[PDB]
């Protein structure tokens, strides 16, 4: 809020969305390369491939499931808690 | 057609007009006929099926008509609008060296004058546009721009010619005046072209504004919805580059 | 490429214009166009009038002729 920055991390080309979940603390980054998710315990983020740069996320109001918007329509219920995708 | 049978049979305007129809519908034999209808109008210048069945009898009756060209080159040029014709008909029949001789044979007359005429007749003007869209085919386009200037001090609203000389300035990287120009043509079209609309989205495009270009190609869809390589060549690379 | 705009029917511009399937054959011999300036633009249809009906949208018709111009405010 002040203006300190707590951390400065790269991702490979560009980033497209931030979307915090309402419950937990972390953030999860949406991005060229896949979505990252970025945590304050765990500097550690998982990278993985995608068709191509996203364009928006949004979190369910209680934290249940992920949903990442796409040029070519591909929406994925990427969730941590189940690994199914609708 | 239709209204064209509304129009009195010993009319010049009828006469002209139905060669005129003859050659919009680019068969080649219909070509034929409407270049044997000019060439009868300048010749004699120098001295509900039964609407279906009208139409019929009267491409019957142009066919039979059509079955003269040194005639064209030889006599004296008084009709103007029937030279016009015959020049486009020579040129998408394929011969643009007569269209060429036709033409110039036409506007010798005046070359000006006959453009600053406040006049409804515009057959000098048009054949103005028509020897730009020829000279864009033979490798020059400094006459071209020649010819669009003059018409274009005579007539501000001449939008096909502020689209050709964007396009001339598209060949010539020229892109800043091009897109002046092409919104000039844009304004007066009032955004209801598919062509001036394509040229500048594709500009803007170049030019790393995609919002304008996508403003652009939406005015071309909520108008003329069917323009092909719309979408496909400025919509899609407008989405793609508009967050780089 | 070619692109030919869609431009409205001769018949969606005028619905009681059946003149013009007419006037096609007349005139295949040359022009009477000062016989044809008496032709009605509409045409009677088969229909029944109720008189309070038919005053009530006469009213409302030069009602509305009145008010398309008076839209303007001009005066």
């Amino acid at each position: 809020s002040q203006g300190e920055g707590i951390v400065k991390y790269q991702h490979t080309e560009a980033i497209q969305a931030l979307a915090h979940n309402p419950t937990s603390s972390q953030l999860a980054s949406v991005s060229s390369v896949d979505w990252g998710i970025w945590s304050p315990e765990q500097p550690k983020v998982s990278k993985y491939s995608l068709p191509s740069k996203g364009l928006c996320a949004a979190w369910t109001p209680n934290g249940k499931t992920l949903a990442i918007g796409m040029l070519d329509g591909t929406v994925m219920m990427l969730s941590k808690t189940s690994e199914e995708k609708v | 057609e239709q209204l064209l049978l509304l129009l009195p049979v010993h009319s010049e305007e009828r006469r002209i007009l139905q060669a005129y129809c003859t050659m919009a519908t680019r068969r080649p034999e219909e070509l034929e006929t409407a270049l044997h209808l000019f060439l009868e109008c300048i010749v004699a210048a120098e001295t509900d099926d039964e609407d279906l069945q009208l139409l019929a009898s009267m491409h019957e009756a142009a066919a039979e008509l059509a079955q003269t060209l040194a005639f064209a080159l030889q006599c004296k040029v008084i009709h103007p609008e029937a030279f016009l014709g015959l020049a486009i008909c020579l040129f998408i029949s394929g011969q643009e060296t007569a269209a060429r001789n036709v033409l110039a044979r036409l506007l010798e007359s005046k070359d000006p004058i006959a453009i600053l005429t406040c006049s409804e007749d515009d057959t000098i003007e048009r054949a103005m546009l028509f020897e730009a869209y020829m000279d864009t085919q033979e490798g020059r386009l400094k006459d071209a721009r020649f010819v669009l200037q003059q018409v274009l001090s005579a007539n501000e609203g001449c939008s096909s010619a502020w689209n050709e000389l964007g396009l001339i300035y598209e060949r010539n990287q020229k892109h800043k005046n091009a897109s002046q120009c092409y919104q000039k043509a844009w304004k007066l079209v009032q955004e209801a072209d598919p062509d001036v609309g394509y040229k500048l989205g594709f500009n803007y495009l170049r030019g790393g504004q995609p919002v304008k270009a996508i403003d652009v190609c939406k005015r071309v869809l909520t108008h003329h919805a069917t323009y092909p390589r719309i979408e496909a060549d400025i919509m899609d690379a407008a989405y793609s580059m508009l967050r780089p | 490429a070619g692109f030919q705009a869609a431009l409205p029917r001769l018949n969606e511009l005028d619905v009681a214009n059946s003149w013009d399937k007419l006037l096609r054959m007349m005139r295949s011999e040359y022009d009477m166009s000062c016989l044809t300036s008496c032709l009605a633009r509409e045409l009677d249809e088969d229909v029944a009038w109720n008189p309070e009906m038919l005053l009530v949208q006469l009213t409302s018709d030069m009602l509305d002729a009145a008010e398309l111009q008076k839209d303007s405010g001009e005066a």
